[PDB]
């Protein structure tokens, strides 16, 4: 292969999945599970039929506390969800043999619509899924009940919200994991737009699968932004493999041996492991006896450091079962690590800097919110190139109910709509199976 | 009697309003006008300040005033003013109308109160809400509440900054300090009060008006932030919290995102603006901001008051400055709120509807739209044909097309109760007008009218949208004068005919039912007139911090 | 074969519109103007000056075969690369014999290589200047022009909607034409942007009111009301209804939808 | 197939290409040529090496008239273009066997970079191609010349402009046919963002290939926005086939028989043809003898009408060889057609309405410009759903040199960079060959 690195892939239960795997087998550019996961995130649309119906019944149209008296339309949409879904299927598909998927959820109150890849292939960006799904839902409803021409625009408004007066689907009754590109902070940030509470809901609160899904999306986004190009590619792959996918069981063993420990003891365990594995070495011993270290392999040191970072998050937030401590943990893990060793911390300071602002904007009057609402497209937590947000996913799995903006409050139907998708819910085991499929092709 | 005749008779004194001929070139040019003379005189007095840079000069370009330069009656008033007094740069009332909208945000209080009780174990009572409202009325205008060695904003320049609370819960309303209460039962007629409360429920909201000077120095995007910062400080102080702990971030997210109601939404990049700017105000949002609905049960009067405010907002300020600038678009807008001309046409249409269908007496059908729009358009055209002075008044085709179609569209909405049937009627009126006079408006006037019939009842992507929620960013509407103000009237019309308390949002409607606003939103006509007369005292001037 | 209809309507006003549009209808000449005087009032060039180009002759611009391009005959001004110039009219709403959309529709049926803009207060044609001068002569000499109610003007065009002056002429803030009281003729003393003419151009006598009521293309209650042309209104409403139905889509495309639904 | 329609496909020379083709064989969802064209538009990036070099030499960084004295970097980039291109290839590709394409143009002063579909597949939107290409160019240059750490950020700024202080690549020395999605007017508008002058340069000023490329991109965008869904799909396919692709030679024959004619005579030919083909029929004869028509097939009437519109543009702008008249032509073709017949004009009024604003914003003080700078993502000309911009592409092919903002001025290098792509330059013949490839699979 291109790189010489090989790793063992271990599951979230700390047991070996795949032995002696070339690093590139988990590259977003090669792994077939990652490709399918990204395709599904882009093409999937949640249709809230119960919300469309109730919006229409009250003329509760176009967002928070809007009502248009006199424009109510009373239709039995949920009772006819099966017929409406069959119509949506006919309108969205490109052929009977394609990969269009329509699934009713929650007694027909919601639909998961997965738009065929043929439509994505001839579209410029991923908004096509929402747009095509919205058009099919509007026409399916109008046709199902023969909605008259003067009422039809209310159906349109119930489905897509205030668009096009708003730049997006404000107050709509459909949603996607990715928001429209007009709201992106950075070019190429589409995959970073999923709030941590949604990640937790998709993985049903399982700590390491949440942090894995976050790492997969973040690092795949780093390929999209051009950050994981050339000189930097190996750093991002090693980051994914170690911090996201529990390579060589390092993440799991660090937590296990520090289950009654602190952020400091996790640092000591990680530095010791890095010395044994010859990832770092002593550069100079100072007058006091202090040993200043240097990396022997900079991308691999960063990966070891990032793995200790996630382990420290799990130990310290796991001890509190309160997610607020996550920003502080990310901050002082890096701070202590640097002054313990003389080495650069995770992402060469950017994970620590991200945590400084994240701390401030989760404890102050100025903006932000609780940890669960942050994501890689948020101005506060965009700065680390994939190494910080997996900690927030892990932290919110471990919160036992201390948040006002909890998973239930922000993400209440996200589990029922998306978590039955195996690669979403259980990314580690399925990425490992993908790695096994291609390991001999690299 | 035709409602515009009184104005024509004063505007064309000494002349028969029906006579087709007159004399021109006999007025002395610009010297016929008090205002033009004043302007020229100030231009000369400016010479020293400008140090030689040329300036306003009536001898540059067009020799204005070869015809008689008109005065305008502000409709529904007895104020007669030159057109220049209605230019938004020259009219402090128009500027304060916009500033009062830009500087208002509404924030739900129930989430913050849940954070206090559920997360912080702190009890919320009427007494603690009252104490909080007292604190935010010191903090919101720029007073310090926690830190030592704070500098503060001069209270003398922010006396227009304040916060009030309202609630759908009558039991709580009876317990809140009335100095800071917007009382729904006192501001609204009984039936409207009852309707508002059924939609608002047992929810509580604060209405924050940040200082006028702040939105003038900065922009509309400042407002939700400024409100949220001081809401946070006021919870910390009033409830005696640790001044910087995790729960505080929940108040922030609630006040800037989860529980906030802004007046306007953001623009796409080509016409980029933050929230609470005019392009982001939906037509139904503006109709709810205007307060004529709660003091008048005349649906024509209510719609006409909305159109007057919206002409100032959308044509004069938004399209005429934000999106263009210069001499701008005063008379494109004044045609819809002066000389009682639009009034005559709309009262004709309302009376035709009352007689043939009844107000709210028809379901929306194409037959009804065609009947009403055609009849009111013909009546409107005939008025310009019978009165040469009327046609010399609304001298620009765009003016005429907007006013005839406004009467046609509102009247159609009066009959059917459906805003999109109204705007379909507006599009019929435009193409009939065009075919009658073999002209319509300016070069690019009917872009949206030729696309309009097809998009009025469309259900597609960027075409379909219920009319109340369309606004200046609806794509067909994003460029041209002589439509947006009247569309606000069409959004109001079916709701005024029904007697609804609001068009789109009961929180917006209550949030402007407040005597302590600076601009009088119960009658935008009367306030604009007071500005035209130089009798309106705006907010945000800087006299206290600059030399005498 | 196909017989063009031009416009709907049962009144004299509609037939006047159809006559303007019909290329086989010969427009009556009411006056003559010399080539020199027409060029002078246009104001773009002096007579006798060579036509000025904006690009080289057309045969130097065609580097590659374009079969569709060569299907179309270029007008002579295009062949020669002559600059584009304009003529612009205001038409009084007191029954001027031509009116703004009437003009645009007439030009697009009768003339080749047209760029025409319609506004309430003026109507402009921009054309290769060589061909503009031929077209303009017809627009000034025929019943499309009345010197009292049709004003030639490229700027400061106010007046279509104003009362007529005491001599029956349309307002012109720049007074590019004046009424000669000695003769009763309307005389141009400025060209269409307002520069003074060295030599005034006589445009002859105004049409009388009765002739204007007969040949005008505007509907007015005091002459023939739009309300009276039930046929024209019926067709306008039909266009409106058809556009509404097409935008709504669901009924006019019902069989297309049924095929998409697999029904 | 789904639809019963069949057409003959004719070339820009008016000669038959394919007989008896199912309508869906030209669908953006089915035709393999359209899929490949759209893929190439999304993945292609123009790298201006000469511009990067001159920008560096003068420190002319971050947009027009910017200079940063003291920060000049003098490097022989164009002289080493081959070596640099080889490095870009290694950095952009995902494997030696993939569809990465790097082509030096104009003696090495520009590079056409086509990013591999594998990278597009795991990215959320099409910006990946610019971002990855920018990252590869920056590293290739820094590595080729061993640019020192304090000068390196100037190379970055020379390539990508003022990003990220600007939301886009302001003042950059790379470009793409599609701008970033944060500048889209409407959701799904990505494919509509190509100015008419660029289309004209890509097709080397060949009238009907320009109008075809424009129609293909516009109508494919209508699938992306959801407008060509359900009830509306057939209208958009027939529009593409007739107006964009000269179905049944109707476009070509209308121009040919009206080469010495006017907009009016084109209307008369189109109406007569529509009566012959039983596309419209008399609904009512009025007192005056006026016959009011109705469509017998609404989507087909619209397609016939749209074809006449393009023919009228070619006749009337072609007569003047001056593009300014295009907006007026589109306006009055529709206006006259409606009053000639009683039928709705092209796109049920929206082509006409687009033309009113387009006329205004190409003759006034308020905005716009000459016809060549408009496109479907422009606020002025977005309103017609694919039926108007092909006229503008045709018109600018026919301009003989009357514009200040000419092809040469706005699009001067666009031809040398992209016009060698056969599908871009000659879309009609290649779409027909794609249709022949799948015709019996439908
Ligand atoms: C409530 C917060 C948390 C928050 O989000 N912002 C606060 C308050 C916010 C308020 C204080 C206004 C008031 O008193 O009503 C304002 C003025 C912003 C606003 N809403 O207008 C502000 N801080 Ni603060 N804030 C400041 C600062 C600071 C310094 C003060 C340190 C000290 O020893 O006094 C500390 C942070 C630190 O320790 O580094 C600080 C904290 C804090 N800052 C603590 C309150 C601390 C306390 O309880 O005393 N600010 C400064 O370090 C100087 C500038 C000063 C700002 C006002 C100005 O610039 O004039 C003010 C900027
Ligand atoms: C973080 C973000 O706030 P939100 O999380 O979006 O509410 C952003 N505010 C800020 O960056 C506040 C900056 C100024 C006050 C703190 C200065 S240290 C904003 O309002 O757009
Ligand atoms: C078209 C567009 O201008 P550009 O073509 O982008 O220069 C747009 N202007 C407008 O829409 C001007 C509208 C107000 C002036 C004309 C009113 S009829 C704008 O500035 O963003
Ligand atoms: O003359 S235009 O119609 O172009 C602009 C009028 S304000």
């Amino acid at each position: 292969p291109m790189y010489e690195d090989r790793v063992d892939l271990y599951g979230a239960d700390g047991k070996l999945l795949e032995e002696d795997v070339p690093l590139e087998a988990v590259s977003p550019l090669k792994n077939p599970t990652i490709a399918n996961l990204v395709s599904d995130v882009k093409r999937s649309v949640a249709v809230n039929l119960a919300g469309i119906e109730g919006s229409l019944r009250k003329a509760a149209l176009g967002g928070k506390s809007n009502f248009i008296p006199g424009r109510e339309v009373d239709l039995p949409i949920v009772e006819n969800a099966e017929a409406i879904a069959e119509k949506i299927k006919k309108l969205v598909q490109t052929s009977e043999d394609d990969d269009t998927n329509i699934r009713l959820i929650n007694n027909g109150q919601q639909i998961l619509v997965q738009v065929p890849t043929t439509r994505m292939g001839v579209a410029a960006d991923y908004t096509v899924s929402a747009l095509v799904t919205g058009a099919a839902v509007v026409q399916a409803i109008i046709d199902e009940f023969d909605v008259d021409m003067f009422d039809a625009n209310a159906v349109k408004t119930a489905v897509m919200g205030r668009y096009p007066q708003t730049v997006d689907f404000t107050g709509a009754n459909l949603s996607t994991l990715l928001g429209p590109p007009v709201l992106l902070e950075g070019l190429g940030y589409g995959l970073r737009n999923i709030m941590a509470n949604h990640v937790v809901a998709i993985t049903r609160k399982n700590t390491l699968n949440a942090s894995a899904l976050s790492s997969i999306l973040e690092q795949t986004a780093m390929f999209e932004t051009g950050d994981a190009v050339g000189a930097f590619e190996r750093m991002h792959l090693l980051g994914l493999a170690y911090q996201g996918l529990n390579a060589n069981n390092l993440l799991f063993d660090l937590v296990k041996e520090n289950g009654k420990g602190t952020v400091g003891t996790v640092i000591a365990s990680l530095v010791e492991r890095a010395i044994e594995d010859r990832v770092i070495k002593v550069a100079k011993e100072m007058t006091s006896g202090y040993k200043m270290y240097e990396p022997a392999d900079w991308a691999l040191w960063n990966a070891y450091a990032a793995t200790g970072l996630l382990a420290a998050t799990i130990v310290n937030v796991g001890a509190a079962r309160a997610a607020q401590g996550v920003a502080s943990t990310v901050l002082y893990y890096n701070d202590i690590l640097e002054y313990e060793t003389g080495l650069p911390g995770v992402d060469f300071g950017r994970a620590m800097g991200t945590a400084v602002g994240f701390s401030f904007f989760s404890h102050s009057i100025y903006g932000g919110g609780g940890p669960g609402i942050f994501h890689g497209n948020h101005v506060v937590t965009r700065h680390s190139k994939g190494f910080a947000l997996p900690c927030v996913a892990a932290a919110m799995c471990l919160d036992a109910g201390t948040q006002m903006f909890s998973v239930e409050k922000t993400s209440g139907l996200i589990g029922s709509v998306y978590s039955e998708i195996d690669y979403f819910r259980e990314p580690i085991v399925n990425v490992a199976k993908g790695a096994a499929e291609i390991k001999d092709q690299l | 009697k035709k409602l515009f005749l009184k104005a024509l008779k004063k505007k064309f004194e000494g002349e028969d309003p029906e006579e087709k001929s007159t004399n021109f070139y006999c007025f002395g040019g610009w010297e016929q006008s008090e205002r033009k003379r004043e302007f020229t005189e100030y231009a000369k007095k400016a010479a020293e300040k400008r140090g030689g840079i040329p300036f306003y000069n009536p001898d540059i370009g067009v020799p204005l005033g070869q015809r008689k330069l008109m005065a305008y009656r502000v409709s529904g008033t007895d104020a007669y003013v030159e057109g220049d007094d209605l230019h938004f740069v020259n009219n402090a009332a128009i500027q304060q109308m916009v500033d009062d909208i830009k500087r208002t945000v509404i924030v739900g209080m129930d989430t913050a109160h849940a954070v206090l009780e559920k997360r912080l174990g702190v009890e919320v009572t009427p007494e603690t809400i009252n104490e909080y409202m007292e604190v935010i009325n010191h903090a919101l205008p720029g007073g310090a509440v926690v830190q030592e060695h704070m500098v503060e904003v001069h209270p003398g320049i922010v006396e227009d900054c304040y916060a009030k609370v309202f609630t759908g819960d009558d039991n709580l309303a009876d317990e809140l300090d009335k100095r800071i209460l917007i009382d729904i039962n006192k501001e609204f007629p009984e039936e409207q009060a009852e309707q508002l409360k059924s939609y608002i429920g047992n929810r509580t909201y604060q209405v924050n008006r940040v200082p006028t000077i702040v939105v003038r120095a900065c922009d509309g995007g400042t407002v939700s932030r400024w409100s949220a910062m001081q809401i946070g400080m006021s919870f910390i102080s009033a409830y005696k919290l640790c001044a910087g702990e995790a729960a505080i971030a929940d108040f922030s997210f609630a006040a800037k995102h989860a529980d906030v109601i802004e007046m306007g939404t953001i623009m796409p990049a080509r016409r980029a603006r933050g929230p609470n700017e005019p392009g982001g105000v939906a037509f139904g949002t503006f109709a709810d901001i205007v307060q004529a609905s709660r003091v008048s049960d005349d649906p024509a009067n209510v719609s006409l008051e909305v159109i007057a405010g919206a002409a100032a907002l959308y044509d004069q300020v938004w399209l005429g400055s934000y999106m263009s600038g210069g001499v701008g678009f005063t008379q494109y807008a004044t045609a819809a709120y002066t000389d009682d001309i639009l009034d005559d046409f709309l009262y004709y249409g309302m009376e035709y509807v009352e007689d043939k269908f009844g107000i709210c007496g028809s379901e929306p059908t194409m037959d009804v739209v065609r009947d009403i729009s055609t009849e009111v358009t013909l009546y409107s055209l005939e008025q310009y044909e019978e009165y040469p002075t009327l046609l010399e008044d609304h001298f620009g085709g765009s003016q005429r097309a907007a006013v005839a179609a406004a009467a046609a569209g509102c009247s159609t909405a009066f009959a059917t109760g459906n805003s999109n049937a109204g705007v379909n009627g507006w599009y019929l009126s435009q193409i009939l007008h065009k075919e009658a006079h073999s002209r319509l408006g300016f070069y690019g006037y009917d872009l949206q009218d030729q696309c309009g019939a097809s998009n009025s009842l469309s259900i597609r992507s960027d075409e379909g949208l219920i009319h109340e929620l369309r606004g200046p960013n609806y794509p067909n509407y994003a460029m041209n004068v002589g439509h947006q103000p009247e569309y606000a009237g069409i959004a109001q019309a079916p709701h005024a005919a029904r007697g609804d308390a609001f068009c789109t949002n009961p929180l917006i409607k209550v949030a402007f039912a407040d005597k302590d606003l600076s601009f009088d939103f119960t009658s935008p006509r009367k306030s604009i007139a007071k500005g035209a007369l130089r009798e309106f005292i705006p907010e945000g001037e800087r006299d206290l911090i600059i030399p005498a | 074969s196909y017989k063009a209809q031009y416009t709907p309507g049962e009144t004299r006003i509609a037939e006047n519109r159809r006559k303007h549009m019909n290329p086989d209808y010969e427009l009556r000449k009411l006056r003559e103007i010399s080539d020199e005087d027409l060029v002078k009032v246009l104001g773009h060039r002096n007579p006798g000056e060579s036509y000025k180009s904006v690009h080289p002759p057309l045969d130097e611009m065609d580097f590659e075969e374009d079969i569709v391009r060569d299907l179309v005959e270029p007008i002579q001004g295009a062949k020669e690369g002559v600059r584009v110039r304009y003529i612009q009219f205001a038409d009084s709403m007191y029954n001027a014999p031509a009116q703004p959309y009437d003009r645009a529709r007439t030009y697009m049926w009768r003339y080749r290589g047209v760029d025409t803009g319609t506004l309430s207060g003026r109507q402009v044609i921009e054309m290769r200047e060589l061909d503009l001068e031929g077209v303009s002569k017809e627009l000034v000499e025929t019943e499309l022009f009345d010197p009292a109610t049709t004003g030639i003007r490229g700027a400061t065009v106010h007046g279509h909607s104003l009362r007529l002056d005491e001599n029956g002429l349309m307002f012109d803030a720049l007074q590019r034409y004046v009424f000669d009281e000695e003769t009763g003729h309307v005389v141009y003393v400025k060209e269409q942007v307002g520069r003074p003419l060295d030599e005034p151009v006589d445009m002859g006598q105004p049409l009388d009111e009765e002739e204007l009521r007969k040949i005008t293309t505007i509907y007015r209650k005091d002459n023939i009301a739009m309300r009276d042309d039930k046929e024209a209104i019926e067709v306008v409403e039909n266009i409106h209804t058809g556009r509404t139905m097409g935008g709504f889509g669901m009924d006019v495309f019902k069989e297309d939808l049924r095929k998409r639904l697999g029904d």
